[PDB]
């Protein structure tokens, strides 16, 4: 079935390669990755981020709440005697 | 082939095949490349040097190749 001689149709693209003993594994890494990481992270963080302070906001107020519950109130024993 | 030049030369092969047959092909190429490296015997190599022998003597024939030559 799909296999590399028969895959699809294409005209005219050259390409070019070395060997990997001929280059460096981890070429230029802070003057090129570092920035290009950054901008990775600039272009999602919006898509992302948001959600999660939402439930961080949420989880601490039902936590609060749920320990403000427990304490004894003390018109329950004061208002009538 | 092989193409000499004054420092350096290119020592390979050429071939042409139909596109559902280059795999094979290559895979060929190089497992004779490996058995001569590892395995080579005396009578093949006999072989060889008797066609060399004719090449060389059948390629000076006429006034043209040994002018060049």
């Amino acid at each position: 079935g799909r296999e590399f001689g028969n895959l699809t149709r294409i005209r005219h693209v050259i390409s070019y390669s070395l060997s990997p003993l001929e280059q460096r594994a981890l070429p230029h890494v802070l003057s090129k990755g570092v920035p290009n990481m950054l901008r990775r992270v600039r272009e999602s963080f919006f898509r992302v981020v948001p959600q999660f302070v939402v439930f961080y906001l949420l989880y601490t107020w039902g936590t609060e709440e749920f320990e403000k519950s427990k304490r004894k109130n003390p018109a329950a024993y004061e208002n009538d005697k | 082939f092989s193409i000499c030049y004054a420092d350096t030369g290119l020592l390979g092969a050429h071939f042409v095949c139909d596109r559902m047959k280059i795999d094979d092909m290559m895979f060929v190429l190089q497992g004779q490349w490996m058995r001569l490296c590892t395995s080579a015997t005396e009578s093949e190599v006999a072989r060889g040097k008797n066609i060399l022998r004719n090449a060389l003597v059948s390629h000076l024939d006429g006034t043209t190749p040994v002018c060049e030559d």
